[PDB]
């Protein structure tokens, strides 16, 4: 009974929201009209129905629209299935202020309709990402409506990050820049995902030439999945929700962390070659597997998570944690002497039917807190000198209440960001 | 003259009205069914932890490091029933005996049996599976 | 063995009434031919409260449906139950009652002793045993504020030990029909006092406001709209007719909530209220009915009740229930809601269970409630008055049939002083 | 103190209606038909 | 949920707003009669965006017919409309149907910049809806006199609409001889790609894709500075009755003829253009590496092409359904410096509308710079 509230906002995290209750359906004996022929993230009714524990809150019509004629509209409220009228355009003062300022009474109530149910309520689990005005800014207004209600608990947001070499967003840094305005004051564990990492993850590992975007909502579905394993089935070594407000952030600004799966593989290669405990933790740290595009031999680690699944035993554990942090290749911090941290549990790795996954019986997730970020900072601030030096592209934003008083104010802010890795990587004496 | 069916009307689960003609070339349900309307058993590939499908080798070699389970729980090793103290074990106990074997062994064990007491606990251990067989009918029944 | 006695008058009356008597017919499993179909023998042992006997198993109803018109009769009968009714009891007028509260009350006052209360006298005598009279007239009308309301002070001069129980619908000034409504609802509040112990109020948009809010219909009809006021009256005497735990009647009602001889106006709700896309979704138990109960936007007269104190307040319950969370729930919400209830007296909710759940349900809960804001019905109704009379518009079609002018004053001259004990007491 | 209302509850302004088909305002709650079923008095 | 007024006025502009009807009608199952087919159910779900509906499966259409109009109800979808706003009192069915609408978005007015119903009229009626509707998006689909009366018309139209398309005849002649091979141009072929050039931007406002953007969306992206904002049109997957037989179908593909200089709808020079903002919007069922692969590495071909001083010069949209026939259709709308040649060539044909068409070649200038 270790509870959170699923919210899916924006359409960058619905159409994982469709994965990512498939999932959850998939692992229990629910079905999709919520008949048993489970309990942290689904409410149930007498009649014989469960109901998950998902308000699906944005302003786009048809996403949402295309759910309630979907295959799963026997599964939610469909009160939670929340619409306003016009899209935010991507314009951070229509998602935030014109527009969104129209459906806060409302969420106010969802979401206190819900905790009201819940008993042992731990959380939250939003999916946002970093670029959309009804994505990126209106996720920063169902944050600090929280806090100031909820206050201490543990909010844990899978945001797709701006790719350093690929985007489709014009506008995009404005608020972005903005986004971490105030979600370094209210989050606790923002986790981050690059697309273009997992568009060649699948040409090497996978077998995959042309992916779509249903490919990809599922891989980001199973880390869902591998951190709420612990919440849902009792394993040998549990890491539940407060322990991850002291295992992971060491000062109050550097809760930024990486995210990885190891033995994504085919059928006809992992039927060639074995896996043991000791080589897909070997995987997990090799530069052509990381789910962020970021190469980490440049990048001194802080403090893994690796979540394991499934078959596994806990001397093979730490026989390969102490032959991994021996190599010469991969650095470390010196005032974390510490290091790493386990997870392990009895339920194995799930699959989805009709998918490209092989029945593997081992499969971890490293959660990995890094270094390397810091000079992906670097360019998401050079992005946004240059269009804001000429004025461009602030004739929409001051359309709808905002003015130029806060976009120096968050570059500051920002700078002051990218300084933070510099007074604690700079080791004393 | 007319036809059996005749349909609902309001979208909201209606009065009656006639279902309404889909002209030709005009039929886009084929066609236009949208991808994430759409989104809208196995044999196990492997090694076990326990390597219990291999076949267990006679006489081990030193190298032998791979994981076979004869060596039980370090339960069943500090507190051993006499068989594992007298050195006979479970694939003795497992093993496939002849009808010769088992006749010594029932007037040997200290139990007098008939002869068709015996055929039929041959026929209920044969029954049973698929020694521990034979004392496991006997006990039973 | 405590028969209740239904006085249904008007065009209104003979049109709610005609929704009231089928959840009577359901709820004992009557067949709209007089006969009972059913296999539980729970409810033909208290069938004769509400159902007669004859020959052949056949049940009618104890019934009064009277009009000045031929008007409703034809439509009542055109109905799914018209043949349940009793074929002598629709007692006619060959004319019209036309809209006026003084055709019906003073020329047709001669007529109703041989018209009702020779229906009355001839019925009620008859029962085993009696318990109460009980009427439903329209306000605004010319056949509820006409022909009922005199009776209301008819049959009361003749037994005053009895109980009158007046589901009474007075009119809104939003959704409106006729202009003259301080002329014929204004002129019938004033004879409610003396003669009606328990006297209700019904409105008209408060009504579709239930159909709005909560069962989210968009074109309600009044079919639909009197089912909301049918259910209620059939689920008062949950209590006189089935058994249970804590049983009631209309004198364990009254004692609780009438104080005082005139502070006896109480207004009306229902609990179990839910949507018609989300049934199951929601769980039917006591914290919320009890959260439904007690809100703004469910009770059925159309008042505020945050602006004045309840002096007192009812439930009834029905279900198989256990009473613990049930007596639970209504010790918080006197003990938070203090602001909302006067002090003075100490205790201000009863309750009362039964055993069987209505049709289709599995609770049911409905609320009575005297308070202190029903004196909003009563001042737009008299703010509408002398700001007409003042040019006295609509006086020439009531000084040519039999009332005078200086009976008009004396109609609002106490209304005010209802609502002056109201006031004192807030 | 008011409390608070979703989109298309009270209908007292006047709208335009459509056939229910039609993914328009009040859509879902007369989509579905009502539905009830018992079986007998229970004891 | 956004909303559309469509208004014919001037006769260009008339005859290319029936073939605009005539293509939304066979997108979305409408006998010309007003009878709805149902073969699937995304045809109706957002037909409240363009359509009124009547009493027994009639539907007519939120479009006013102001300047002929014999002609267009004697030809082919002419008994869909409504008899009784056929004006020739605008005012008044404005805001009849703009007062009957919940949530208005935008408008769709069909003229000409180069004669006198078009243009006075045009400008007179865009003024007179936004003295009534501040808040809203005039796509004004316009024709302009080739380069080989406007200066009267533009200087009110500049401050309105911002959403106008104007390059014309010469470069329609010219797609029709050499991409098509299509020996007789008829004007009915001209209105029926210009229309198909409408009706491929209007699939977001109609049907749930992938990359769902609006129309204010596309004005926040597309427009930099509050005057610059003429556009520049372009329909991909055409070609001859040969050719296909010979030619494949893909989205690399597709980004070939979205970007081929000769396809565009424009008598103009990309060789001596720079595009500020292209949008691609895409329609049918594809995978969208290739989208954004193929996106970028046509950006990647032209670093000096593509402006300088902007990383994304480029953004791309998709929508689930494609046209009737084609598999996936694309459509190009760029908007670049290659444009101003033909202000210079209207100006070089009263004199502070002049100055202010002066002014803005000097703001293309100063801002290529």
């Amino acid at each position: 009974m270790r509870e959170c509230i699923s919210i899916h906002v924006g359409q960058a995290g619905v159409q994982i929201g469709n994965a990512c209750w498939e999932l959850y359906c998939l692992e229990h004996g629910i079905q999709p009209d919520g008949q048993m022929p489970f309990n942290t993230f689904f409410s149930e009714t007498g009649a014989g129905k469960h109901v998950p524990r998902a308000v699906f809150v944005d302003l786009e019509p048809t996403v949402i629209d295309e759910v309630r004629t979907g295959t799963y509209r026997q599964l939610f409220h469909p009160e939670q299935l929340i619409t306003g009228k016009e899209d935010a355009a991507n314009n951070y003062a229509r998602g935030h202020y014109t527009i969104g300022k129209e459906i806060i009474d409302l969420v106010l109530d969802r979401i206190r309709k819900l905790a009201d149910q819940c008993t042992g309520l731990q959380g939250f689990l939003v999916f946002h990402s970093f670029g959309g005005g009804t994505g990126s800014g209106f996720t920063s207004l169902l944050m600090e409506r929280l806090s100031v209600d909820y206050g201490k608990k543990s909010k844990l947001e899978f945001s797709i990050y701006p790719a350093p070499q690929v985007s489709t967003a014009v506008v995009e840094p404005y608020n972005s820049i903005l986004t971490t305005h105030t979600t370094l004051e209210h989050s606790d564990c923002a986790f981050m995902v690059d697309n273009e990492a997992i568009y060649d993850i699948c040409r090497r590992n996978l077998d995959i030439e042309r992916p779509t975007y249903t490919n990809l909502n599922r891989l980001i579905g199973q880390i869902v999945s591998s951190i709420t394993a612990s919440l849902r089935f009792d394993g040998a070594l549990n890491v539940d929700l407060t322990e991850f407000q002291t295992n992971l952030v060491p000062y109050p600004r550097i809760h930024f962390p990486l995210a990885t799966y190891a033995p994504v593989i085919s059928a006809e290669k992992a039927y060639h070659e074995q896996l043991s405990v000791a080589e897909i933790t070997n995987a997990c740290f090799e530069p052509a597997n990381q789910m962020v595009k970021c190469d980490p031999r440049h990048g001194k680690y802080m403090a893994c998570c690796l979540l394991y699944r499934g078959d596994v035993v806990p001397k093979d554990v730490n026989a390969a944690i102490a032959t991994i942090k021996t190599k010469r290749t991969i650095q470390f911090v010196d005032w974390c002497p510490t290091g790493f941290k386990v997870g392990i549990n009895y339920q194995p790795p799930t699959v989805v039917p009709g998918g490209d996954l092989a029945k593997v019986q081992r499969a971890v997730c490293m959660l990995s807190n890094t270094t390397a970020i810091a000079e992906a900072w670097a360019r998401l601030d050079h992005k946004f000198d240059l269009m804001y030096a000429k004025r461009a592209f602030v004739h929409w934003y001051v359309g709808e209440g905002m003015e130029e008083g806060e976009f120096s104010e968050a570059r500051e802010d920002m700078a002051a960001l990218e300084k933070d890795y510099e007074e604690v990587g700079v080791d004393s004496v | 003259l007319i036809n059996p069916e005749d349909i609902v009307p309001k979208e909201p689960g209606s009065e009656e009205t006639l279902r309404t003609i889909q002209r030709p070339g005009d039929k886009v349900s084929h066609q236009y069914k949208t991808t994430s309307s759409e989104i809208n058993c196995h044999p196990i590939f492997g090694v076990p932890t326990i390597r219990s499908d291999i076949s267990a080798p006679r006489i081990r070699r030193v190298s032998d490091m791979n994981n076979y389970g004869d060596e039980g729980n370090a339960y069943s090793l500090l507190h051993p029933s006499i068989f594992s103290q007298k050195g006979v074990f479970e694939r003795d106990f497992f093993k496939t005996r002849s009808k010769e074997e088992i006749s010594d062994i029932l007037t040997n064990i200290g139990v007098k049996l008939s002869k068709e007491e015996f055929e039929n606990v041959w026929n209920l251990a044969s029954k049973k599976h698929q020694v521990e067989t034979i004392r496991n009918v006997l006990d039973e029944l | 063995m405590r028969e209740i006695v239904h006085l249904q008058a008007g065009q209104c009356g003979n049109q709610i009434g005609a929704k009231f008597w089928e959840v009577i017919s359901d709820e004992h499993g009557i067949d709209p031919t007089g006969t009972y179909h059913g296999d539980s023998d729970l409810q033909l042992e208290r069938i004769n409260v509400y159902y007669n006997e004859a020959t052949g198993g056949k049940y009618v109803p104890r019934a009064v449906l009277v009009d000045l018109e031929p008007g409703t009769m034809d439509s009542v009968r055109s109905g799914p139950f018209g043949q349940i009714f009793r074929p002598d009891n629709f007692v006619f007028g060959q004319s019209g009652a036309g809209n006026n509260w003084a055709k019906g009350h003073y020329t047709e006052g001669a007529e109703l002793v041989d018209s009702v209360l020779d229906v009355v006298r001839k019925e009620a005598e008859s029962c085993d045993c009696l318990q109460g009279f009980q009427l439903t007239h329209s306000l605004g009308g010319g056949t509820g504020s006409g022909m009922g309301t005199l009776l209301i002070s008819k049959i009361r001069e003749e037994y005053p030990d009895r109980i009158m129980n007046t589901f009474s619908v007075v009119p809104s000034p939003k959704v409106s029909d006729t202009v003259v409504e301080p002329y014929n609802a204004t002129l019938s509040v004033h004879q409610l006092v003396e003669n009606t112990d328990e006297t209700y109020c019904i409105d008209n948009e408060a009504l579709y406001d239930i159909c709005f809010r909560t069962l989210k219909l968009t074109t309600p009809t009044y079919g639909d709209l009197n089912h909301l006021v049918s259910a209620t009256m059939s689920g008062v005497t949950t209590c006189l007719r089935f058994p249970g735990q804590l049983n009631a009647d209309l004198r364990k009602l009254a004692v609780n909530m009438v104080p005082f001889p005139r502070l006896h106006f109480f207004m009306p709700g229902f609990a179990p209220l839910t949507s018609r896309g989300s049934q199951q979704y929601r769980a039917l138990t006591v914290p919320e009915l009890t959260q439904q109960m007690f809100d703004a936007k469910n009770m059925m007269a159309a008042c505020d009740p945050r602006h004045g104190r309840y002096l007192t307040v009812a439930a009834v319950f029905r279900g198989r229930m256990s009473m613990k969370e049930v007596d639970e729930q209504m010790l918080n919400v006197q003990n938070k809601n203090s602001s909302y209830f006067v002090e003075w007296i100490p205790n201000n909710v009863k309750t009362a269970v039964c055993d069987i759940p209505p049709r289709g349900l599995k609770m049911s809960a409905t609320f009575i409630g005297n308070s202190t804001a029903i004196q909003e019905l009563f001042k737009r109704i008299s703010e509408q008055f002398t700001a007409m009379f003042r040019r006295k518009a609509f006086l020439h079609w009531y000084t040519g049939e039999g009332m005078d002018e200086m009976e008009f004053t004396e109609a609002e001259s106490n209304m005010n002083d209802l609502v002056s004990e109201y006031q004192q007491y807030q | 103190s008011v409390v608070p209302e979703a989109f298309s509850t009270p209908g007292w302004q006047i709208e335009k209606k459509y056939s229910t088909k039609v993914l328009l305002g009040n859509w879902v709650e007369e989509r579905g038909k009502f539905t009830k079923a018992i079986d007998h008095t229970p004891q």
